[PDB]
């Protein structure tokens, strides 16, 4: 999809979840991956889940970057 | 709570009385890990409460062990904008090269979020300005693609190659164009950025751009050689 979109999404969707300061969604926006809105969609949801799973109520970068890897294969 | 070790929940929630109290009743809280291998320094980093570090490294603390996503403190106050933080950890040796898990350098996320302080402090303390990440994305692609003007101006002073291709072939000139970032791709080529190299998919700044941005680059490029 078209880059600008990407990143809309991404914040879009994280605007509603609590995110560490440190994070950076443009770590995920910049890749090659060709992944659609549901994955977009799937990353986030799974990062709140491993946020939660850790009784951590802020998101962290080793979040988003499991929920990367689980959606892309 | 953001962590499973009390010291740790104390950093990030800034309670610097009571943090300092146990720390000096055992030391040995001011290392001690929790489950993302994260100490005291690593929450008030992110936290951004500056006091809570500067009592930490006085103390002697290491200030360049990385966390489980490979996230050192200096990382962490970059991406997180704590500029007094940032300043502090460069004085104590903080690692200005340290990439974490995906290959970035504190610079990178400064550069992305626009950060100029954080950047010159970075840049000052002897950041490599093409800096690659596993991607073989610099400092500079992410200025450029989300229109950070100044931030690439600054990334220039310090040296940096507006040439470098990321895993798509893509330089920021690409980047910049594929975002229709007009006035960012015009200072672009008014520096030397290419207009002829290709990416991934064959296509070069020109053909990447849209809204007949290209001749105005062509116009630039060729008369910048001239």
């Amino acid at each position: 999809m078209d880059r600008r979109q990407k990143r809309l999404i991404f914040s879009t969707i994280t605007s509603k979840m609590n995110l560490s300061e440190e994070v950076d969604l443009e770590d995920y926006v910049a890749r090659p991956d060709k992944i659609s809105g549901a994955d977009i969609n799937s990353i986030c949801q799974e990062s709140g889940m491993l946020a939660v799973r850790e009784n951590r109520y802020i998101v962290l970068a080793k979040d988003f970057e499991k929920a990367y890897k689980t959606v892309i294969k | 709570c953001v962590s499973n070790i009390m010291i740790c929940n104390l950093a990030y929630s800034g309670k610097l009385d009571e943090l300092k109290e146990r720390i000096l009743a055992d030391k040995s809280l001011a290392t001690r890990t929790d489950q993302d291998s994260r100490t005291a320094l690593h929450w008030a980093c992110s936290a951004g409460h500056t006091e809570i570090v500067e009592f930490l490294l006085q103390l002697g603390v290491p200030v360049n062990d990385k966390d489980d996503a490979g996230w050192s403190p200096l990382h962490i106050a970059a991406s997180a904008g704590r500029d007094e933080i940032v300043k502090a950890l460069l004085v104590k040796g903080a690692h200005v090269n340290a990439v974490n898990q995906n290959g970035c350098t504190p610079l990178h996320y400064a550069a992305s979020k626009n950060r100029h302080e954080i950047a010159v402090m970075l840049l000052e303390g002897g950041a490599n300005p093409d800096a690659k990440d596993h991607y073989d994305a610099t400092a500079m692609h992410r200025a450029a693609a989300k229109g950070n003007l100044k931030m690439v101006h600054i990334l220039l002073f310090y040296k940096a190659s507006t040439n470098i291709q990321d895993t798509e072939g893509n330089t920021p000139l690409h980047l910049a164009c594929d975002e229709e970032r007009v006035e960012e791709a015009k200072f672009l080529v008014t520096q030397g950025a290419s207009i002829y190299i290709e990416n991934k998919e064959e296509k070069t700044p020109l053909q990447v751009a849209k809204g007949g941005l290209g001749l105005i680059l062509k116009r630039l490029a060729e008369g910048e050689e001239a």
